C-alpha cells in the first residue's frame, strides 16, 4: 500500500537534487543509481520487471 | 554507507515516489506544493 501523498517542500532539499539528475540521466554520486527496483515486497503496485528504477536521495554526512 | 533515503520512479506522468526507510513504506510526491 502506499502511505498517501507527501509536498515535496516538506522533504529534504536533497530530493530537488535527485529529481534534477533524474531528468538528465545523471552524472549520479552512487553506483546503485539508475538499477533497476524488484518491488518483490509488493508495497507499489505490481508491475512488469523494469518498469520501477532506484535512486539515492543523499544524507548530509553519510558516504 | 549512505543512509535510508531514496526516490523510486515509475513510468506514467510524474509517478514519483519518496522513503526515508530503506523501502519499508512510501508516499506519492506532490511536486505542486
Amino acid at each position: 500500500d502506499v502511505s498517501g501523498t507527501v509536498c515535496l517542500s516538506a522533504l529534504p532539499p536533497e530530493a530537488t537534487d535527485t529529481l534534477n539528475l533524474i531528468a538528465s540521466d545523471g552524472p549520479f554520486p552512487y553506483s546503485q543509481d539508475g538499477v533497476v527496483f524488484q518491488n518483490r515486497e509488493s508495497v507499489l503496485p505490481t508491475q512488469s520487471y523494469g518498469y520501477y528504477h532506484e535512486y539515492t536521495v543523499i544524507t548530509p554526512g553519510a558516504r | 554507507t549512505r543512509g535510508t533515503r531514496r526516490i523510486i520512479t515509475g513510468e506514467a506522468t510524474q509517478e514519483d515516489y519518496y522513503t526515508g526507510d530503506h523501502y519499508a513504506t512510501f508516499s506519492l510526491i506532490d511536486k505542486t506544493c
